[PDB]
RNA sequence: AGGCUAAGGCGUGUCGGAGUAAUUCAGUUAAGGGAAUUCGGCAAAUUAGCUCCGUAACUUCGGGAUAAGGAGUGCCUGCU
RNA sequence: CCCUAACUGGAGUCCGGUGAAGCUUACAUUCUAGUGCACAGUCUAGAGACCUCUAGGGGGAAGUGAAGACCCCGUGGAGC
RNA sequence: GCAGCUUGCUACCUCGAUGUCGGUUCUUUCCAUCCUGGCCGUGCAGCAGCGGCCAAGGGUGAGGUUGUUCGCCUAUUAAAGGAGAUCGUGAGCUGGGUUUAGACCGUCGUGAGACAGGUCGGUUACUAUCUACUAGAGGUGCCCGAGGUCUGCGGGUAAGCUGCUUUUAGUACGAGAGGAACCAAGCAGCGGCGCCACUGGUGUACCGGUUGUCUGACAAGGCAUCGCCGGGCAGCUACGCGCUCAGGAAUAAGAGCUGAAUGCAUCUAAGCUCGAACUCUGACCUAAAAAGAGACCUCUUUAAGGAUUCCGGUAAAAGACCGGUUUGAUAGAAACGGGAUGUAAGCACCAAGGCAACGAGGUGUUCAGUCCGCGUUUACUAACCAUUCGUUCCUUUCACUU
C-alpha cells in the first residue's frame, strides 16, 4: 500500500476485539488476520493504525453476526509518532468495515479517525466527521 | 518430520563476538577518489545525542517540504595533526610499509602514547620517498594522524590515538604533493567533510560484558509450561546426536558489544564551531559541555559517549548530491529532565 | 513549527517531544511529559494541583 | 487470624567477606493485545471484610444462596 | 502467549576459612570417511592441532546410577 | 531402475538397560524445487495457466479439532515444499499418548484373570573427569630491547531476502471483456547490526499521600512485600530510534557467433559472445601462533619502556581493557546550573460545631521543604610514599672496584 508519514506500531494482534465504529451493525469485530501481513515463527498477526484486517463479528446484528470481513482500523491506543517528533494516542481502539479497497460499508463513523488512514484511505476521511 | 522454519537467531556475519582488539577502529577499506586531494578519514569523540528540527530536502520522501524531527548524534571534532606519511609497495603478498616520513614538530602529549620522533630527517626522507615514488616501488600513501583530546573536557584522557587514513587523489604523485602540503598541519573536518553529505562512521560498540544467548543472540525464551522448569534463558539444545558436537553456530554466552562496527550512509547535519549552539541545558549527561568544533550526524552511531569514533567518506553510498540540510531547532532542552 | 501547550501544566511543549491524547469525543490534549499524562489520566484536575499554571491561577484567585 | 508491640527468650533455625558477569531459586512491576499459549487457563492474575438492596433455572420443598447483580464504608464536630 | 524488559532478596561469580562423594584397565588436543560383531578419540587414509588456566550451557564419550522389571528360555519359584 | 524417507522380511550388534511417541527449543544437511532467480516448449494473443530444464542463496508463517505423527478445516500469504541428522535433540524441556501397580464399561472366560476396545488416575535421578564448542586470561615459540602503525596467509557472512502501492499504463496485446513488461519512486514484512534525542516499561535512588501499630503527644522515625497507593531523574531496555546498495568477474540450464568432421548445413568437435536469488570479487567482522611464525618507522640498550601501589571508568565474572596522577579536574566535598516530587515544620487567621476544652481540615508564610548513583566552577581533601622488571644468582665460570 501506498506509505503514511507517521510510525504506526502494529499495537492489535489477532483474536483482539475491537469496537466498531460505523453504522454497518457491527459493534465488536474480533481480528483473524491482517492483510499484506507476512509474520515470523510464533508471531501473531499485527495490525496498526491503516492496516486492513480480516475480521469475525462478535457483537452487533443477527445479519452481521458470525461473518468473515474486512475492516480498517482508525483508532488505537498504542501511541504512534508523527513526523514532527510528536506522539499520538487515543482513548479506545476503532475499526470501520470495508472492502478489499478501502471503501467503508457504513455511511457515518462515530469518533474521530486518525489523519493516517485519512490519507491512505481517502472515502474513511470523507465519511469520518472530524479527523484528529 | 514437518518442520516450522525460523530464521537463524542472529548473524554469523560478526563471528568470532569477542573483544575489539584496540579501542580504536581500524578501517580495511578505502573508497575511491572523486575530486581533488583530501584526507579520506577524520576522528572525533561521541558526545550524545539531540535532534534537530529540519525541513525534509531528502527527494522523493513522502515528508519532503515539511517539518520533521531528526535525533542526531554530536561529535566533538578538534583538528587532527598529520603525523606522519607512510608510502606502501603492492607486490603478490600484497601492500608493505616501505617508508616514512614524521613531522618535525609533534605535540608534546603524543609522548603518552609513543616516544617522540626527533626533528631529524624530514627532507631527506621525503626526498627518499619521492625517490620510491619515481622508480615505482610505491603504489600509494596515507596520513598518519592523532587525535589532540586533552582540548575536550568531557573525554578525560590527554592521550592521541593514532590511526592511519587514506588520502584522496586522482594520480600518486598528486598524493604525495598534497601529503606534503598536509605534513604537520592541523586539519579540520570541514577540511575533510562538507555538511549535508553522507559518511561511515566507525567505533568500538558499547560492552556490555558477558551475556547469554538470550542477549547475545535473541534467543526465545521458554514459554509457558517451560518457563518454570528451570531452563528459562538457555537455549534448547547444544546440538543433534551426530555429529558429536557442539557447532560454533549454536548460540551460546560471551562477550557482547565493545566490537568493532561500521555503519554506511550517516548524513552530516551540521559542521559547527560554538559548542553552545548543541550543549542542552544542564550539560551532557555524565559528560559535561562541547567546547570546541563539533558535528552533527543524524541518527545513532556505534559507541557510547567519548569513543573515539572514525569517520570516512562512503564506500557503499548509493544517493548523489543531497544539499545543506535547513535545520530550523536545535533542541538545547535538559537531556536530564 | 507549531506552538503546542501542555494541558495540564500549561507549559509549551518542546518542538520534537511531547504527546498528542485524544478522547471519544474529539478531545485532544497536548501532554508535555509523562507525569502531565499520568496526573490527568488520574483524574486530578489542574487547577487542584499547585505546580500547574492553572492550580497557580486558582491560587492567585485570592 | 494476620500485622505491630510487652514480658520472657534470643542475634546459634552456628561460616564469613566482596558487591561484578551469564545462569539460577523465590518475589515486585510491566505499554498495546487478552488464552492467540497449552494436551488442558497448568501457573499467575481477578474477586475478597461488614451493612443494606436484590437474587434465576431446578428442587427430594429442606435447598439452590454469599446464587447472580447493585449501593455504601475514612476522618472530624454535635448528637439520638 | 505475541516478546520480552527492568528491578528486589538468596545462590552463582571473586576472596578467607572449613571440607566430602559418585563414573576410573590404560592412553588421550581432535575432525572426516572407511573399516571392523554392520553405531571408532585410539584401527586405516586423510584433515587439523603450540601449551596452561578461568568462566559457561550440556553436543559426544552408544556419559553415570541399577547382573532389563518388556520378550524368550529354566523339566527355577510364589500366590491365586 | 534409483532412494531407503512406508510397511514388511531377516536375527548381524545391544537384554551386568544405547531411556519410548508426539510436540517444543536450537543447529545443520539433502534436492526429487512450494515460493523467490534464470530458461525452453505450448493445443503460449495479453492476463493467467500447463509441461519441462537449471538453481538449495533466502523464505516456507498464524490458528480450530485431535496426544498425535498423518490428515481435515479456517483466514492470511510470494509460497505457506518434502525428507535426513540414534524415526537429530528427556546428563535440554514437556508428559497429552503408549508401557506397571487402582478402578469402571463392553466383550471373552466356570474361574482366577484377559482384550491388539474405550475410560478416569498415576514419582521424569546425577555436584561434568575427558572431549567439543562459546567467550575471557597466563605463558612459551617467532624476535636486537621496547613501543606504535600497518599488511593479510587465512576464517566467517544472508547482511540482506521478499511483498504491496505509484509510475510506465488502462498503454502493448486483444473483436471485446480483460490487461502486461524495462526503467523509476515510496512504503511494508521478515532478517541483521547498532543506538537512547523522542515515546513506553522498569526504576526496592528519591519525593509525596495514606492504613494498622510501636517509640508518651507534636515533630521525626521503625515495622507490615518498597506496608500499600501516586509520581519519577539517571541507568538499562523495546513497544522507541538509526543504518542495512550495488557494480564487476566467471559460470549452470539455455540462447547465439564462427566452424569442420560430413564441399552444404550444424551453438560444438576445437574456438568465441552472452547468460541465474548460485560461485568469486566487492562491502562488513575477525585475522602475526601465517613454523615462509611478517612489513615499516620511532625510541633506547643499565636505557627506552612495562608492571605493581595510587585516583578512577568509555571496560569489566576472575584476569584483561581504557584513563588520570600536582607540569593535575581522576574521584569526592562545597556552592551553583540542570532535574525529581508537590508546597515542609513552626507560626498566624479561618474552620462544621461545641458554654468551654477542643476541632478533621482550609489559607498565607511557600513553586516551599526534602532529594539527585548528572554537569559546571573549584586543588579544599585524596591521586602521596613507594616497590618491581628491563641482570640467569652466588661468584672473581669476572669487562670489573676495596
Ligand atoms: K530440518
Ligand atoms: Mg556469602
Ligand atoms: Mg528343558
Ligand atoms: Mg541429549
Ligand atoms: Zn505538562
Amino acid at each position: 500500500m501506498k506509505g503514511m508519514r507517521s510510525n504506526i506500531p502494529r499495537a492489535l494482534n489477532a483474536g483482539a476485539q475491537i469496537a466498531c465504529v460505523d453504522n454497518t451493525g457491527a459493534k465488536v469485530v474480533e481480528i483473524i488476520s491482517v492483510k499484506k501481513y507476512r509474520g515470523v515463527k510464533n508471531r501473531m498477526p499485527c495490525a496498526g493504525i491503516g492496516d486492513m484486517c480480516v475480521v469475525s463479528v462478535k457483537k452487533g446484528t443477527p445479519e452481521m453476526r458470525k461473518q468473515v470481513l474486512l475492516a480498517v482500523v482508525v483508532r488505537q491506543k498504542q501511541e504512534f509518532r508523527r513526523p514532527d517528533g510528536l506522539h499520538v494516542s487515543f482513548e479506545d481502539n476503532a475499526m470501520v468495515i470495508t472492502d478489499e479497497e478501502g471503501i467503508p460499508k457504513g455511511t457515518d463513523i462515530k469518533g474521530p479517525v486518525a489523519r493516517e488512514v485519512a490519507e491512505r484511505f481517502p472515502k474513511i476521511g470523507t465519511t469520518a466527521s472530524i479527523i484528529v | 518430520m514437518a518442520s516450522i522454519h525460523r530464521p537463524k537467531r542472529g548473524s554469523l556475519a560478526f563471528s568470532p563476538r569477542k573483544r575489539a582488539k584496540s579501542h580504536i577502529p581500524r578501517f580495511r577499506a578505502w573508497p575511491e577518489a572523486t575530486g581533488e586531494p583530501k584526507l579520506q578519514s577524520f576522528a572525533g569523540y561521541k558526545v550524545g545525542m539531540t535532534h534537530v528540527i529540519m525541513v525534509d530536502d531528502t527527494k522523493n520522501s513522502l515528508t519532503q517540504g515539511m517539518e520533521i524531527s531528526v535525533p542526531v548524534t554530536v561529535i566533538e571534532t578538534p583538528a587532527i595533526r598529520v603525523a606522519a606519511i607512510r608510502a606502501y609497495a603492492e607486490d603478490s603478498t600484497g601492500e608493505k610499509a616501505i617508508a616514512e616520513v614524521w613531522a618535525a614538530d609533534l605535540d608534546p602529549e603524543l609522548k603518552r602514547r609513543i616516544p617522540i620522533p626527533a626533528a631529524g630527517n624530514q627532507a631527506e626522507a621525503l626526498e627518499n620517498i619521492g625517490k620510491l615514488i619515481e622508480e615505482g616501488r610505491v603504489s600509494d600513501v596515507r596520513a598518519v594522524i592523532y587525535t589532540l583530546p586533552k582540548s575536550l573536557t568531557g573525554v578525560p584522557k590527554k592521550v592521541p590515538d593514532i590511526m592511519e587514513s587514506g588520502i584522496s587523489a586522482r594520480d600518486l604523485g598528486t598524493k604525495f604533493e598534497y601529503s606534503k602540503t598536509i605534513l604537520g598541519t592541523l586539519v579540520s573536518v570541514t577540511d575533510v567533510f562538507k555538511n549535508g553529505t553522507l559518511v561511515d562512521t566507525a567505533a568500538i560498540t558499547i560492552g556490555k560484558g558477558t551475556q547469554g544467548p538470550v542477549k547475545r543472540w535473541g534467543i526465545q525464551l521458554m514459554k509457558g509450561k517451560h518457563s518454570r522448569q528451570g531452563s528459562l534463558r538457555q537455549v534448547g539444545t547444544l546440538g543433534a546426536f551426530n555429529p558429536s558436537r557442539v557447532s560454533w553456530r549454536v548460540p551460546q554466552m560471551g562477550q557482547m558489544g565493545y566490537h568493532q562496527r561500521t555503519e554506511f550512509n550517516k548524513r552530516i547535519l551540521k559542521i559547527g564551531s560554538d559548542g553552545e549552539e548543541v550543549t542542552p541545558e544542564g550539560g551532557f549527561i555524565n559528560y559535561g559541555l562541547v567546547r570546541g568544533d563539533y558535528i552533527l550526524i543524524k541518527g545513532s552511531v556505534p559507541g557510547p559517549s567519548k569513543r573515539l569514533i572514525r569517520l570516512r567518506d562512503p564506500i557503499r553510498a548509493k544517493k548523489a548530491d543531497l544539499g545543506e540540510p535547513n535545520i530550523l531547532y536545535i533542541s538545547r532542552e535538559s537531556k536530564q529532565g | 513549527m507549531e506552538q503546542r501547550k501542555c494541558y495540564f501544566c500549561g507549559k509549551m511543549l518542546e518542538p520534537g517531544t511531547g504527546k498528542l491524547y485524544v478522547k471519544k469525543d474529539g478531545s485532544t490534549y497536548f501532554m508535555c511529559s509523562s507525569k502531565c499524562m499520568s496526573n490527568f489520566a488520574l483524574g486530578r484536575l489542574p487547577r487542584r494541583t499547585e505546580w500547574t499554571e492553572k492550580g497557580k491561577i486558582q491560587l492567585k484567585k485570592a
